């Protein structure tokens, strides 16, 4: 029941995003820093604001609070956050619910319960996965799409073992 | 200042809404406080920047406006030269800079200039077009009427004031002010009593609000004690002073006309004051400490909006004037406003321009033969283009009349001697008027009763015809009262669109290579222009200019005129 | 690029942006797809081989160098590949004549040339070549 | 000494005096100088604060100028003059304090003001009211703003109250035809300023000084914070003990302000 | 080489810039094409 959306971030994603949405018929806005000005996600959405004349280059995605102004200042409803800055972040997510903008990504109980180190080692033997000490080793990856009804289907996997170390 | 702020005041707008005009006036009376109205938007432009500023650069302190003037009794901000000036050389729309301020400054009350016989326009208009501009503009937004006229002519004020108060808002009834009435010598008509018997005749027409229009800044301090002391006594209105600070001494006047009662004042924000503007509203706001009353503002807010215009009057310096200092000169021609340099750009053009000196000169003598009358337009541009002519021609008081057969007198002279202007407050000298019509016959009745009334419905058909199709009642009324002006605005937004929108830099000098413009159109959605380069010219001519319009390369193509 | 198998997301590239080192410099997002790997691969190389970008460095060579690689077709590799395989890295950049050729007129056009005076260019008779 | 004899000889028929911080004891020497001319020796307060209000100065009172005064007519200057140098003196504030020294002090009261606030005329005014002998003004085409109020200006503005300007108007039209042109030739030095300016109450600058003290505030890195400048200059002000502030006293308040910045 | 060559319109040469650089705009076999030529006095 979503009449727009904006994106906490920029680049691929964002555009990637800004076009889903026109697909649902979904009004977007864009938020950039000072540096991104005439970055090509600022373009691509019905409707861009300024993070903030005061805010560096890194900071412009990051403050939690300013980002949602621009928000509640747009009538804004829900917040897709993307990937790579506040998209894992606890406080952002639990934020966005306080003023009545829905955050898409999991519940608030699933990013910490994932994103510290130590607590996803619990979770998985909760479920008993295998875990202990690697000889050619091969990265797998599984895609998982569930809702907010007990549905959880998954779109296979992909082999992302071609890297250089990060 | 936020739309949530603003959205909570409450002025004297909603007072209007609650109580109507009747009861706003009887609410001026009861305030202790000089209340004021800022002429930013009108009067302090009109007079020092030929009406040019824009929409724009109002558009941008409205939301401070609102919170800065929150307590005042009206923003002036519509009317005088704004309509045509908007249409003809802003290429803007002043229907839409009248409905855009509306929204942003829903607290205060707004006013505008209206001229009894024609309202905005520039002829003369039948009764039906006066009713419908002022149904449409008090439909949009416009709350107090300051309904004057160029002579004093009270029969002319009727129709304007029976649309105001129909529209169900305030109308202002006008008397200008001329002559001295310290000074006996002056004047037999235009003596003290004379503004009481008039003053006491606009009340019995039912105007809710009493206007002094010193428009040629004349009313000395003494008198401005004087007269508004005798008005007080002699009528039920509040009293609303207008003046121009051209002689220097426009804050002494508003000093004395408060010690003396009056109601309403209409100042400027300093850094748009002064000289041939109004005074300035922060210096009074300090002049009248330690004084019995106190002039009702937010001067700090003040100071912070003269800073705004302060940076913005410097888009507009190729409009500045000549005057950089107050004249004296003015109590003995009495030119209203601008003209003294209106006047002097244009006995340049005539090879005069070495003798202005013999034009001020002549100026107050075809006063004197014209037999004396009140200067504002359009009756200054009379006596203007009279003086022009008669220094060219070698004339004199007496040469008009002998030689008057074979003279051939301005347009704007034949038809004020023709009536079309209305009738002056000493008639005319029959003979010198004899001359000048070389036969035509002189109107009885006011102007407008002699027009057949016009028919918007042929009007709607030739726009619509002209246009797409869908036109409005502005639109119909706008063409009605500038037909030529009109169109031309229309051609230009077809070739262009809305350029209300450009900020006036870029309005008025383009862009330079590099520079890079944001237009705003809606709420977080801008025009990001930016200009690579401007090539050389092709073989007819063409100049293709390289831009990066919102990230996307684009090219355009401009005939350079040389 | 564009045609049979490719999917492109646009990134930072266009036009004439400049990018700046405040964040992951990603141009664009190339993605392909056949029901053969190996149709996949040699879709991923053609594309590749596609692409210009100008102004910029980009990493079009390195990823070109990996598509090619029998051990990345075989399919059988390891997260270990990157590191035991060095040739990788092995990057000639190719006679780009176009880009050259645009250097030298530019550079002439503003500069002229050593020992000759600038006049207006010749090419000047219609007279063309017998043959 | 020398000075005073040799300006006296040539032709300077009255010294206006002043100290930049109105200290007494600094005008003695020059005053003994012009006694000893033959010649008129004109006694300079200075105005600043704002006597209208109590808030402004525990210092600066209707009692600091009564008493002030009263020692420059022991002194034994001739004329005593109010210098407001930045146009501080509001008008109920002239008409007061006009009103003071004309019984205090048996000596003839000479009133110079700015015209900077836009208040200038309406200063005179009350002064004028309160029995002053004599005012400073300019031509028309030479006044205004930072300059004297209008001469030309007040001569018609006075007209029905009680006293009057001693002048010829139609002479000074005149003079103010001429000055408007010559006023030309000089265009490349102009001031800045255009409006009046109230601010001015705040911060006190004297004469030029806020537009100097702008190109200044510019001239190094500051043009966009002179809003703090103003504010520094104002409190440096009250951080040197709440000093009056004409040349070169006025200078050091700007230097401190830039360097606090 | 045989039936393969370079189409070049030089649309355009720009003012120069402060680090002393002119923009050459090009249109190459099919493309937009932009170019920085150092200018020497
Ligand atoms: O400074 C002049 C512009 C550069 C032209 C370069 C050409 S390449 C062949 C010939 N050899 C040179 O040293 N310069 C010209
Ligand atoms: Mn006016
Ligand atoms: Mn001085």
């Amino acid at each position: 029941q979503i009449k727009k959306l904006l994106v906490a971030n920029r680049g691929e994603i964002a555009i990637r995003i800004f076009r889903a949405a026109a697909e649902l018929d979904i009004s977007t806005v864009a938020i950039y820093s000072n540096e991104d000005k005439s970055s090509l996600h600022r373009y691509k959405a019905d409707e861009s604001y300024l993070v903030g004349s005061d805010l560096g280059p890194a900071e412009s995605y990051l403050n939690i609070e300013r980002i949602i102004d621009v928000a509640k200042q747009a009538n804004v409803d829900a917040i897709h956050p993307g990937y790579g800055f506040l998209s894992e972040n606890e406080q952002f997510a639990r934020r966005c619910a306080e003023e009545g903008i829905k955050f898409i990504g999991p519940h608030l109980e699933h990013l910490d319960m994932f994103g510290d180190k130590v607590k996803a080692r619990t979770t998985a033997i909760k479920a008993d996965l295998p875990v202990i000490p690697i000889d050619n080793p091969k990265h797998i990856e599984v895609q998982v799409i569930g809702d907010e009804h007990g549905n959880i289907v998954h779109l296979f996997e992909r082999d992302c073992s071609v890297q250089r170390r990060h | 200042v936020s739309s949530s702020k603003i959205a909570s005041f409450s002025g004297t707008k909603q007072l209007l809404d609650e109580v109507g005009p009747k009861g706003v006036a009887e609410w001026v009376k009861k305030q202790d406080d000089v209340l004021l109205t800022d002429t930013t938007f009108r009067d302090a432009h009109q007079s020092l920047l030929a009406t040019r500023v824009r929409t724009k650069d109002m558009i941008n302190i409205a939301s401070k406006t609102a919170d800065v003037f929150k307590d005042g009794f009206s923003l002036e901000m519509w009317g005088g030269a704004t309509f045509d000036v908007a249409y003809n050389f802003l290429k803007e729309n002043p229907w839409e800079r009248l409905e855009r301020l509306r929204k942003a400054i829903p607290n205060v009350l707004f006013q505008m200039l209206l001229r009894a016989s024609n309202a905005v326009g520039y002829k003369n208009y039948p009764d039906n077009v006066i009713h419908k501009f002022v149904q449409e503009s008090a439909k949009a937004g416009i709350d107090v009427f300051r309904i004057f006229d160029s002579l004093n002519w009270v029969d002319q004020m009727k129709v304007a004031n029976e649309a105001v108060q129909e529209a169900g808002k305030i109308s202002e009834g006008t008397i200008c002010y001329t002559g001295d009435i310290l000074n006996p010598e002056r004047s037999n008509i235009y003596t003290l009593e004379y503004y009481v018997k008039l003053a006491k005749e606009l009340e019995r027409e039912g105007f809710h609000i009493l206007a002094i229009k010193d428009m040629a800044g004349l009313l000395k301090p003494k008198a401005a004690y004087e007269l508004i002391g005798e008005l007080k006594s002699a009528v039920d209105l509040p009293i609303h002073l207008h003046t121009h600070d051209t002689s220097g001494n426009g804050l002494l006047t508003y000093k004395q006309a408060i010690d003396a009662g009056v109601d309403i004042i209409d100042t400027a924000v300093a850094s748009m004051s002064g000289l041939t503007s109004q005074p300035s509203a922060n210096s009074l706001y300090y002049a009248l400490n330690g004084f019995p009353r106190h002039l009702r503002t937010d001067i700090e807010g003040m100071e912070s909006l003269s800073h705004y215009w302060s940076t913005v009057r410097t888009y507009y310096s190729d409009f500045e004037s000549d005057i950089k200092s107050p004249n004296t000169e003015i109590y003995q021609h009495e030119m209203p406003g601008g003209q003294y340099s209106n006047l002097s750009q244009q006995a340049k053009s005539l090879g005069l321009g070495e003798r202005f000196d013999e034009v001020k000169d002549m100026y107050r003598r075809v006063n004197f033969l014209f037999g004396d009358i009140v200067k504002v337009t359009p009756s200054s541009k009379v006596v203007g283009d009279m003086a022009l002519y008669m220094v060219q021609n070698d004339l004199d008081e007496q040469s008009v009349i002998t030689d008057g057969y074979k003279l051939d007198f301005p347009e704007s002279v034949v038809s004020f001697f023709k009536g079309e202007i209305g009738q002056p407050v000493n008639g005319f000298n029959k003979d010198l008027q004899a001359v000048i019509l070389k036969g035509q016959e002189a109107l009885t009745a006011r102007p407008g009763e002699y027009l057949e009334p016009v028919d918007f419905e042929k009007v709607r058909e030739l726009l619509e015809e002209e246009q797409q199709g869908p036109v409005t009642e502005q639109d119909i009324i706008s063409y009605v009262l500038y037909p030529k002006v009109y169109e031309q605005y229309i051609q230009t937004r077809n070739q262009y669109g809305n350029l209300s929108l450009l900020d006036t830099p870029t309005f008025f000098f383009g862009m330079r290579n590099g520079e890079t413009v944001e237009i705003e159109i809606d709420k977080g959605k801008r025009l990001i222009i930016k200009l690579e380069t401007i090539s050389e010219p092709d073989e007819n001519g063409n100049r293709t200019i390289y831009y990066a319009m919102n990230g996307q390369a684009r090219r355009i193509y401009i005939k350079d005129e040389n | 690029s564009g045609g049979a198998g490719v999917r492109l997301d646009a990134g930072d590239g266009f036009q004439g942006a400049e990018i700046s080192p405040y964040y992951d410099s990603l141009l664009v997002k190339l993605s392909t797809h056949a029901i053969s790997f190996k149709q996949a691969e040699e879709k991923m190389v053609r594309s590749l081989r596609e692409m210009r970008i100008r102004g910029v460095k980009t990493n079009i060579p390195f990823l070109i160098n990996v598509m090619k690689n029998k051990k990345f077709t075989s399919g059988d590799y390891t997260t270990k590949f990157i590191e035991e395989t060095p040739e990788l890295f092995d990057i000639q950049p190719s006679l780009d004549r176009g880009t050259k050729t645009l250097e030298y007129i530019g550079n002439v056009t503003i500069n002229g040339f050593p020992n000759v005076e600038k006049r207006p260019k010749p090419d000047y008779e219609l007279a063309s070549i017998p043959t």
